[PDB]
């Protein structure tokens, strides 16, 4: 149940 | 390999092996920031999506084509493409990668 937005990040976010 | 690397490291590969996948090479604040940018069509016809104005550093992951669940395998490829993200909620911020140009 991680929020769309979590998971965008954890999918996608490499800084 | 990077993208065997990161696929895993963010569950990509665990419950099956994503084709595809980018990563930005950019702050979290960055990228939030293209929801106020240029308002675009989605690809699949919604009106939420946003348009980097700038390039950014991104890394595209794409499983090879002998790769199959549970071992994973990719080949990396990099560009220096606008991004294009869904956005949604309050506040308002990226739920989607719908792609680069």
């Amino acid at each position: 149940k991680e929020t769309a937005a979590a998971l965008f990040e954890r999918q996608h976010m490499d800084s | 390999n990077y993208c065997n690397q990161m696929m895993k490291s963010r569950n990509l590969t665990k419950d099956r092996c994503k084709p595809v996948n980018t990563f930005v090479h950019e702050s979290l604040a960055d990228v939030q920031a293209v929801c106020s940018q240029k308002n675009v069509a989605c690809k699949n016809g919604q009106t939420n999506c946003y348009q980097s104005y700038s390039t950014m550093s991104i890394t595209d992951c794409r499983e090879t084509g002998s790769s199959k669940y549970p071992n994973c395998a990719y080949k990396t490829t990099q560009a220096n493409k606008h991004i294009i993200v869904a956005c949604e909620g309050n506040p308002y911020v990226p739920v989607h990668f719908d792609a680069s140009v």
